[PDB]
């Protein structure tokens, strides 16, 4: 899905403009490329070029890496993280939980996403009170079921006013919020 | 707290594309230039001995819009000209900072070199890594205090604190006026800062000796017509139209007594007057500062003269007059 | 920064603790007092470890027989390394407060 | 409109010396001339408003915040208020031999803020062009230089014209003051005929001052002197802290105590 | 390499003032010109630095029996899906790689400021204080006492152009240009002469240039009065004497310091 979106953007002029605004980095299955790309990514954050690291939620990079101040400032989530519904391994794991412990397939399936999504979006708040905004580019997160299964600390900050901001509307609040955090305590 | 009275400050303005965005009520570039013009004149009006020089960076290249000079009008003219600038390209801190470094490298040690980068587009495409340039700046003791716009850029954060400067982000247009005006005042001298005596020259206004006898005709020194009378130099002996201006030959600063006296009040900051809203046995209806009835429950008083001042009086006194009227007696 | 926790008095290296930490420590002590397995969540990636580590150390001193030792597991060796730094800092703070070495051992496999 | 402020320098030590000398000119006439100038000023237009300030060795007190003789009611209040107030200040005054020099810097200080107070309250629709018609009458004090210079700069930024009218003496500081802000400087030598000057030189306002012939400005000697001697010096060696004009190169300037490093 | 010749050619006609003054020092054969200087597309360019492969191809594929337009065409030209991601990482990495080249103050005397550089019995106060107190028991004498016509008339006459307190030529235009050019010439050569004059520079190598520069003052000043003579013998009006003071004052500093140097020795 990442490649398809990347290719689609590449055909249009959207991808090129993003390259102009900021450097762009992408993740691959091979670990060797991932380490080099991330190693370069850190340098870009230090410098003023910036970087946009595309990655996969299940990627070992997402779990292994930790984002701190001036690293992964704004975590962007493109789509609710769901595993493919064809891998037969999950079925025995999934359907069994329905038979034993009485968990609905959708409940665990959605729980498999919010936990996975929360894992890959809770890094920006590592420590030392370093500001950061977590934007989830999917209307599914706006559903009450997703919001409830979201961790309490993130959810309580979230409000209905900004729950379903438009792309233009979401950008404007992001700009304003960063201003407030820029000034000292 | 030691203060560096003389300072060569560069207001690096970025001609980046992001300046096109009209986040402020007028165009972002125009608002800075319009307000920066206020800063330029005010800066000279609060530090005559100092001089300023503007660098404009765009399309990954830095061009000196106006070299160091002591004439506020000359710099002001450049600002208005830049209002029509195309404003297309991408800035380069290394290019901009390097240009400032080259001209400021040869500046005298006693004067406090400073740079105020008005950063607009968060990106910084530079030919060389900027962290290396930081090492040079600290050795060159050039203070760089960025004022970011709509972004808390990381690289400039270390730039300000490592180099000694301060980092800020514009909360709004009203807050923007506050920030630049703050930088107008000379910054305190830190441990790295060193002070040294500087040669100074005081000219006297001169005119025709007696009925244009043994006159001293001359045109100017930086379409000037003949001048019957004007300022001169102890050493250049070259006519100067306006002061204060650096010698074009001696290299020794020319400046009259009043200009120096304009900077004395910095050495003598006015202690803030306690605000006591209640009357506090102040039976004088008329404000001593302005001889006007106190229409608000606010009063200010010194620790020496113990006088009474209304809101306008105290606000004015600390802001511009920089001295207590009654407490002078 | 000695904290007079409801269960006992607990030391702490950093100067201040947010209200969540108070809620964290008291809830953790309740599970320890009940001597029953449980689960809890803390937002901060860092800060919980020192609060989690500090409370266990204080509980060990009060009831050494209750708890033989602490087995604190982390996902990855690069990550677990950051934990021992937190523990190492805490011991020096506690050692300075006590002023002498105590029979306490901490190691990572 | 225009808000005039007349800073009359009524120094009893100097003015009283005239009374002892029994000279033709007296403080009473000086107040009357200034009174007339204020009355004539407000005469110019209804929107115009004025004020007055007196100077004494101790302090400065404002002299200004029916038709019995068939007079204009408003100016009548001005005539009565100033006459009553000026006599009270002169009649009652403590004696301090230590301090006798006339105070002017503080007197101006009250004016500058006063104009600022008026400038705030007045409606933004009408623009106010303030002015200060300083009328010195005695020699200035050396110790007042620093304070007096600051107020003059404050006037420049605030756009107020200091129209000095020194008489019987040329105070180099005051003539230096007026030049910075562009105010006129007239040294009347005929004290009895002082009033003819004001209605012709000072009375016309900045709006019409340019389109009018007035006495040329006097050359200003912007002298500089070392703190050693107070003598004219053309080359000064200031430091980066004191910003003080000194005589000759020294290992360390006394007013700084800085650890200057030779080179 | 003849770098100096290239620089002169670049500024030979680009800047008139710089070459106009430099030639003038040689128009009259004052001194050698050696001391003069001694003392004082984007897309291809981005690709040039962006892709080392293109740089290697360009060197190997330098135009030979081909056209630049064709070279432009060659630029743009699951297996392909992964190529774009790899190219962006490499292209982005290359772009990043290209950009990474291998005191509280205290004082003891504050009263000094209060009386800055500006320069400068007991019963008399009592006599004046009481005498003035009795002055204004009478007030509002304005009717006649404030002014008199006889005194008033004199004041107006004084305000006349011939009166007291009221004291009261652009004929040459083409001469203006000539004078401006001469003044600039003085500044260029004075600048270097005064560049190290104020500093003592008690060093053998530092002092030599001053001696050479000091001698150059005689040479440059040797020709200056000759041009003055031409201008002087026109109308003998509007004397130009300001230029002389600079030369004599420069001479006075030269001779006075020369005597001081001898005195120090
Ligand atoms: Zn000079
Ligand atoms: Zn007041
Ligand atoms: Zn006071
Ligand atoms: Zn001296
Ligand atoms: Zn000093």
């Amino acid at each position: 899905y990442m490649e398809s979106t990347v290719a689609s953007w590449y055909e249009q002029g959207i991808l090129e403009n993003i390259q102009r605004n900021k450097l762009l980095f992408i993740e691959t299955q091979d670990g060797a490329e991932t380490s080099v790309a991330l190693e370069k990514y850190q340098e870009a954050c230090e410098n003023g070029r910036g970087a946009i690291l595309l990655s996969v939620a299940r990627g070992k990079v997402s779990e292994g890496i930790d984002f701190v101040h001036h690293y992964g400032r704004a975590v962007i989530m493109f789509g609710v993280p769901y595993v493919y519904t064809q891998s037969r391994i999950l079925k025995a794991r999934l359907e069994y939980l329905r038979d034993q412990f009485q968990i609905r397939e959708n409940d665990f399936l959605t729980f498999d996403a919010m936990r996975h999504a929360a894992q890959c979006v809770g890094r920006a708040i590592r420590g030392k009170t370093d500001y950061g905004l977590m934007v989830f580019a999917d209307k599914r997160f706006a559903r009450g079921d997703k919001r409830g299964k979201l961790p309490r600390w993130i959810q309580e900050h979230l409000t209905d006013a900004n729950l379903n901001l438009t792309v233009d509307e979401g950008v404007q609040v992001a700009k304003y919020f960063l201003r407030q955090m820029a000034q000292p305590f | 707290v030691r203060l560096g009275m003389m300072r060569h400050l560069y207001v690096v303005v970025d001609g980046s594309r992001t300046m096109e965005d009209q986040d402020l009520k007028p165009n972002r570039l125009t608002c800075t230039l319009k307000l920066l013009e206020y800063f330029v004149e005010e800066y000279f009006d609060q530090n005559p001995i100092s001089q300023i020089g503007i660098i404009v960076t765009k399309s990954k290249r830095a061009e000196k819009l106006t070299e160091l000079s002591g004439n506020p009008r000359k710099h002001i003219t450049s600002l208005k000209k830049a209002v029509d600038m195309t404003c297309h390209g991408e800035p380069s801190l290394y290019n901009s900072l390097s240009i400032a470094m080259q001209t400021l490298k040869h500046m005298p040690g006693h004067t406090s070199r400073e740079v105020l980068i008005i950063f607009s587009s968060l990106t910084t495409c530079d030919p060389s890594n900027i962290y290396d340039l930081i090492k040079t700046l600290k050795a060159a003791k050039i203070r760089v205090s960025v004022i970011g716009l709509s972004a808390e850029v990381r690289v400039c954060t270390v730039l300000a604190r490592e180099t000694g400067g301060t980092y800020h982000v514009i909360l709004d247009e009203s807050h923007y006026k506050e920030l630049l005006t703050h930088h107008v005042s000379p910054p305190p001298a830190s441990s790295s800062s060193e002070c040294s005596l500087i040669r100074m020259g005081f000219p006297q206004h001169t005119i025709a000796s007696l009925s244009d006898q043994d006159a001293k005709p001359s045109f100017s020194m930086a379409e000037p017509g003949l001048t019957l009378g004007g300022y001169f130099c102890p050493q250049c002996r070259a006519k100067y139209c306006e002061l204060p201006v650096e010698c074009k030959i001696c290299g020794l600063t020319l400046v009259s007594a009043p200009h120096l006296a304009r900077s004395y009040h910095h050495l003598f900051p006015l202690d803030a007057f306690q605000e006591i809203p209640l009357e506090e046995y102040n039976g004088e209806r008329f404000c001593y500062g302005c001889q006007g009835e106190l229409k608000d429950q606010h009063v200010y008083v010194c620790a020496v003269c113990q006088n009474v001042f209304c809101v306008d009086c105290d606000v004015f006194v600390h802001d511009s007059l920089h001295c207590c009227p009654g407490c002078i007696h | 920064m000695k904290l007079n926790v409801d269960g006992l008095l607990v030391y702490f290296p950093y100067d201040y603790i947010y209200p969540e930490q108070f809620s964290y420590m008291r809830e953790l002590k309740r599970t320890l007092d009940a001597k029953g397995h449980g689960v809890l969540e803390m937002p901060s990636g860092t800060g919980k470890t020192v609060s989690l580590l500090a409370l266990i150390m204080a509980y060990q001193r009060a009831y050494p027989l209750e708890v033989t030792k602490l087995i604190y597991c982390s996902r990855t060796v690069p990550e677990i390394e950051k934990v021992i730094e937190e523990l190492r800092k805490l011991l020096n703070f506690y050692e300075k407060q006590e002023g002498e070495k105590l029979p306490f051992l901490g190691l990572a496999l | 409109l225009n808000l005039l402020v007349i800073v009359v320098d009524a120094n009893p030590i100097w003015w009283g010396k005239q009374a002892l000398k029994e000279s033709q000119f007296t403080l009473s006439k000086c107040i009357d001339a200034v009174m007339v100038l204020g009355n004539s000023h407000l005469f110019m237009n209804r929107s115009n408003k004025l004020a007055v300030i007196a100077s004494h060795i101790q302090e400065s007190r404002f002299l200004y915040p029916g038709s019995k003789d068939g007079k204009y009611e408003l100016l009548t209040s001005a005539n009565e208020v100033i006459v009553e107030e000026i006599k009270d200040l002169m009649t009652k005054s403590d004696i301090k031999g230590q301090h006798t020099e006339t105070l002017l810097a503080g007197s101006l200080a009250k004016a500058l803020c006063y104009i600022h107070r008026m400038n705030k309250e007045v409606k933004d629709n009408q623009e106010m062009k303030s002015r200060i018609l300083v009328i010195k009458a005695a020699e200035d004090s050396a110790l007042q230089y620093m304070n007096f210079m600051n107020v003059i700069f404050a006037a420049q930024k605030q756009n107020i014209l200091i129209d000095a009218c020194v008489l019987d003496s040329d105070s180099g500081l005051l003539q230096q003051a007026c030049d910075i802000t562009g105010g006129l400087y007239l040294k009347v030598p005929q004290m009895p005929s002082l009033l003819q000057y004001l209605l012709w030189v000072f009375l016309p306002d900045q709006d019409q001052r340019s389109q009018l012939i007035l006495p040329p400005p006097v050359h200003v000697d912007y002298r500089a002197a070392c703190f050693c001697h107070r003598n004219l010096i053309e080359i000064g060696y200031v430091c980066s802290v004191c910003l003080s004009i000194f005589c000759n190169f020294s290992p360390i300037c006394t007013t700084c105590e800085t650890a200057f490093k030779i080179s | 390499a003849n770098k100096e010749l290239e620089e002169k050619n670049r500024m030979l006609q680009e800047d008139p003032v710089l070459f106009q003054l430099y030639k003038d020092l040689v128009v009259s054969q004052v001194i050698s010109a050696e001391e003069f200087w001694a003392n004082r597309s984007d897309i291809i360019e981005s690709i040039f630095r962006t892709y080392p492969a293109v740089k290697m191809k360009y060197a190997e594929n330098v135009p030979h029996n081909m056209t630049e337009k064709e070279f432009w065409t060659r630029f743009f030209q699951e297996n392909s899906n992964a190529a774009i991601i790899k190219r962006f990482n490499h292209h982005s990495a290359m772009v990043l790689a290209a950009g990474l080249r291998k005191i509280a103050l205290n004082l003891k005397k504050s009263d000094r400021y209060y009386h800055g550089p500006t320069p400068i019995t007991s019963q008399d106060i009592i006599n004046s204080f009481q005498s003035i107190r009795q002055e204004m028991e009478a007030y509002t004498p304005k009717l006649t006492q404030v002014l008199s016509s006889s005194a008033a008339s004199s004041t107006i006459t004084a305000l006349s152009p011939g009166g007291a307190l009221m004291q009261g030529q652009m004929v040459p235009n083409d001469i203006q240009s000539e004078l401006k050019h001469l003044y600039v010439a003085v500044g260029e050569l004075l600048r270097h002469f005064w560049s190290c004059f104020p500093v003592n520079t008690p060093f053998l190598e530092e002092k030599v240039v001053k001696m050479k520069s000091n001698l150059e003052r005689f040479q440059v000043t040797k020709l200056c009065p000759f041009q003055e003579k031409i201008r002087r013998q026109y109308l003998s009006t509007n004397l130009v004497s300001h230029i002389e003071e600079m030369l004599q004052t420069a001479y006075n500093k030269l001779h006075t310091w020369q005597s001081r140097r001898l005195m120090k020795k």
